[PDB]
RNA sequence: AGCAGAGUGGCGCAGCGGAAGCGUGCUGGGCCCAUAACCCAGAGGUCGAUGGAUCGAAACCAUCCUCUGCUACCA
């Protein structure tokens, strides 16, 4: 079963939603408004782009996707009406990113129930209900929150341990919920000479590498690697880049500050930055 | 089989631009003198050349372009002696050949060997004609004496004559090892031939010159010895002649892109001079050497190892000229030095003297 | 120094029929004979001829070719080979002379012999009768 | 040993988690008495080698190779 991306059915005003085109004719253009479970709705020809129009092929072509402003929303006759000409590109960008996000929801939502023989599909809405719409209500909005709801939910299982699911549809939403999200291995980077000097300077920097190599954080290894004997990049690879970018400069801080007390002169070559 | 001991020759390898001494130096030692991209991409030399094999011998490979003739005088101030390779392309070389003669004469390396080579690339004509201009051109000159033997470097032909002949009537001079010891520091590894005393891995060792700090003024360096190598092969001892290779205390960021370049190094214990102004007793040549009366303020270049440097005449005389440096020259002792000026953008040996 | 006259005469490479090639720049001059529709084609062909035959492997004289006052134009097959423009035959043929003359042959040795390499950074260029280092780029 | 782009369905940039997608150029029409302008239609089918599901892999994501543009400093 394909329906609505979301818990609504019908689309709100003013929103944008991107929209693939069926028919072209005299007096507007059909079109299918994928976002909201396939139904059709039209944009008037008129109603296109406030420009001296020359090709209507050039504007929408039979069999691309894209976005419009829906204008005039009507029930009890159900006619979609949308637009173009009140469209700015920024509202077009974010309008390609959320359903994009949602279109990543309902391939693992497709996923699961797929895997799961679930060929029931008034049931295949109530699991759409029992996770996806609820969850577009935990963080309150459709795509970007349910994203931060997903966020969670492939790093820490517990607010999966708020559905309601049998033994089985753990299973499988584990199964595709963990290997299409994460392939971050983000590993905090920063190449870097420590310059210090003296009459002593062999010590000086042999105890800079004393340092550099006991100053190690245990979950998050603050690796070293030799090149050139005055070059090394500073590695370290966990996940959370919080953690990781501020104990890395403070591990080079007491690096340079212990030997600061010789005379301790900076090379500076790059910047703490992940990948 | 061949004793393993430090080298105890530096032969250098001079010409015209082009004319194939690098390919020679190759051929006699075996190793690529060509460090930077630009000088592989140019097919020019542009940093000072070093190379070794037993015989153990080393080759010098000069630039033969006009620009970069400076820091081979330098280096050839270090070097123990040379070889003058002659190209089948022209008889009358490039000039230059005749300027590093000279200061060849005037630095006293009498012992020269003419070396002819890409005989086969040439005809039998330009031999002749060569044999003439050989003839007018050495005359007169330190370069008078030497003999030419044709071979072909690149090709390996006649090669075992070449070093009989060249061992023979070239010889490797001594060492004069009762004066304060001194080893030569070419690039920053550091390269160069340990001319007196000797020096240990692990031994407090001394930077000369040292550096200018950021009136500000230059304090003598001493550090310490990390290791003691010979080219890229560890040696216990080194004596004159080749490249050897010096490590020191300094980090390499410090010394990179050869910021300790021609400098002087002996040990930490050794009391060398640092000085801003010197004294030099010098005579003038009657000639323009560079191309194909001296007044105070202006700028020279004396070469003291690899260093080139200038400094301002606050009064000049008939031989003599005081110079106050931009940044410090280490002056140890009383020494040999050939005098240059810089004009119309390149730098044109004057003169030579000593420093008293 | 007639001992080493008499060793240049005996220090030669082994004695064979050939001789001195002073200026032997190889005219196998085989410009293209280039049929221009008067507008906006050229037609290169004899193009797969020089360009297996002479020691420059394929899409190598594509750049140089196209590099030359910018025209655009690939492959159309090597032989009628489409290039962007009108040139005359002259011309094109005098580029082709500049290509022989500095960058598949150098007066070092013009010998046909000089096969295609390349080292770590830039292409490089030997030669099987001397193997020097021809490194092109301008 | 550091940083990006690439393993062409017709030239050039690669259009991004569903195959040329577009800008351009070429070939051809239409409009005009003509020309420019503008409009329109077209091109021999593992698009590096390897893993994992997938409705999905030239255009997912990781890997190995090469290439380019950019490194650094000593042999």
């Amino acid at each position: 079963l394909s329906c609505r991306f979301y818990q609504h059915k019908f689309p709100e005003v003013e929103d944008v939603v991107m929209v693939n085109v069926r028919s072209i004719a005299e007096m507007g253009a059909y079109v299918s408004l994928l976002e909201y479970n396939n139904i059709e709705g039209m944009i008037l020809l008129s109603e296109l782009s406030r420009r001296r129009i020359r090709s209507i092929n050039k504007l929408i072509r039979i069999g691309r996707n894209e976005c419009v402003v829906v204008i005039r929303v009507d029930k009890e006759k159900g006619y979609i009406d949308l637009s173009k000409r009140r469209v700015s590109p920024e509202e077009a960008i974010k309008c390609e990113d959320k359903f994009t996000k949602s279109k990543t929801v309902y391939s693992i939502l497709r996923h699961v129930a797929e895997v799961l023989e679930y060929t029931k599909d008034e049931q295949l809405e109530s699991l759409f209900q029992r996770t996806a719409w609820v969850f577009d209500d935990k963080y309150k909005r459709p795509g970007y929150g349910a994203y931060d709801a997903f966020k969670h939910a492939v790093s820490d299982p517990s607010i999966l341990d708020s559905l309601d699911l049998n033994e089985d549809e753990r299973e499988v939403l584990i199964n595709n919920i963990n290997r299409r999200l994460t392939p971050q291995a983000v590993k905090i980077r920063a190449d870097i000479e420590v310059a210090c000097y003296g009459y002593e300077g062999i010590d000086a920097v042999k105890e800079a590498l004393r340092a550099g190599l006991n100053c190690s954080t245990e979950n998050m290894p603050i690796k070293i690697n030799l090149i050139a004997p005055p070059r090394y990049v500073m590695t370290t690879t966990t996940l959370e880049r919080t953690e990781g970018l501020s104990v890395l400069s403070q591990a080079m801080a007491v690096i340079k500050e212990k030997i600061e007390e010789k005379r301790g002169v900076f090379n500076v070559q790059m910047e703490p930055k992940v990948v | 089989e061949v004793i393993s001991r430090q080298a105890t020759i530096n032969i250098g390898t001079i010409g015209h631009v082009a004319h194939g001494k690098s390919t020679v130096v190759k051929a006699i030692s075996g190793v690529h003198t060509v460090r930077f991209k630009n000088e592989l991409e140019r097919n020019i030399t542009i940093k000072l050349g070093y190379a070794n094999a037993k015989i153990h011998v080393s080759f010098v490979d000069c630039p033969g372009h006009d620009i970069l003739m400076a820091t081979m005088l330098n280096g050839a101030a270090v070097m123990d002696a040379a070889l003058l390779l002659i190209a089948g392309n022209e008889s009358c070389p490039q000039p230059q050949t005749s300027e590093h003669l000279a200061a060849i004469e005037i630095m006293k390396l009498k012992h020269i060997l003419i070396l002819q080579n890409k005989i086969d690339l040439v005809k039998e004509s330009q031999a002749k004609e060569q044999y003439e201009q050989i003839l007018a051109f050495v005359q007169g000159t330190v370069a008078e004496g030497a003999p030419i033997i044709p071979i072909s470097a690149q090709l390996k032909y006649n090669i075992e004559v070449v070093c009989e002949y060249i061992v023979k009537k070239i010889p490797v001079p001594p060492r004069d090892f009762t004066s304060e010891p001194r080893l030569i520091v070419i690039r920053s590894v550091a390269g160069g031939s340990i001319l007196k005393g000797v020096l240990k891995v692990g031994q407090e060792i001394e930077v000369r010159p040292g550096i200018v700090s950021k009136k500000l003024m230059c304090k003598p360096i001493f550090s310490k010895i990390v290791s003691l190598f010979a080219e890229h092969n560890d040696l216990q001892y080194a004596a004159p002649g080749g490249l050897i290779g010096v490590g020191t205390k300094i980090d390499p960021t410090l010394c990179r892109a050869d910021r300790m370049v021609g400098q002087v190094l002996g040990a930490v214990g050794a009391l060398p001079e640092i000085f801003t102004e010197l004294e030099i007793s010098y005579f003038l040549l009657r000639r323009l050497l560079g191309v194909r009366k001296l007044s105070k303020n202006e700028v020279l270049m004396v070469n003291i190892g690899s260093l080139s440097t200038g400094g301002r005449v606050s009064a000049v005389k008939a031989d003599l000229g005081k110079i106050v440096l931009t940044n410090p020259v280490c002056t140890e002792v009383g020494e040999k030095i050939a005098l240059s000026r810089r004009v119309e953008k390149h730098w044109r040996l004057i003169g030579w003297g000593q420093i008293r | 120094y007639e001992e080493l006259l008499n060793r240049v005469f005996n220090i030669m490479r082994e004695k064979n029929p050939d001789m001195v090639a002073g200026e032997k720049r190889k005219f196998v001059m085989k410009p293209p004979q280039v049929v221009r529709v008067g507008t906006k084609k050229t037609s290169f062909v004899n193009f797969t001829d020089i360009c297996k035959l002479l020691h420059r492997q394929p899409k190598h004289l594509l750049a140089f070719l196209l590099a030359e006052l910018g025209t655009s134009g690939s492959i159309d097959g090597n032989n009628q080979l489409v290039i962007k423009g009108r040139f005359q035959q002259k011309q094109i043929e005098n580029v082709l002379r500049r290509y022989i003359k500095e960058y598949v042959t150098c007066h070092t040795c013009r010998s046909p012999d000089t096969i295609l390499q390349k080292d770590t950074r830039l292409y490089f260029l030997q030669c099987e009768t001397c193997h020097s280092r021809c490194s092109v780029a301008s």
